[PDB]
């Protein structure tokens, strides 16, 4: 039963890596999205000039 | 031998015979005649980005 306490303080925690895991294509994707936009700003600027 | 050269650069089914498959009825037909080729706009160029 201690130990159970133990099992599911370590499910949750387990879960939030795995909560965190997803949002780690989730973060990086919005990295790798801000890049290519960035490219698509300002050149489109550029191409004002 | 020449002759057809831009026809067969464009593959002749006698040059008509495809139009009215690419849309029809059957899914068997439809399926084969799906491929869509270039239909929107065929790209100029010009200036931006």
């Amino acid at each position: 039963k201690l130990l159970q306490e133990k099992n599911d303080l370590f499910l949750q925690l387990e879960s939030e890596r795995s909560g965190a895991g997803d949002v780690e294509e989730r973060l990086t994707k919005a990295i790798s999205m801000k890049n290519d936009l960035e490219g698509q700003v300002q050149e489109l600027q550029e191409r004002l000039s | 031998n020449i002759t057809g050269w831009l026809e067969k650069n464009k593959d002749p089914v006698n040059d008509t015979v495809v139009d009215q498959f690419k849309k029809g009825s059957n899914k068997l037909v439809q399926e084969i005649f799906e491929d869509h080729p270039g239909l929107g706009a065929e790209e100029k160029g010009g200036g931006g980005k």
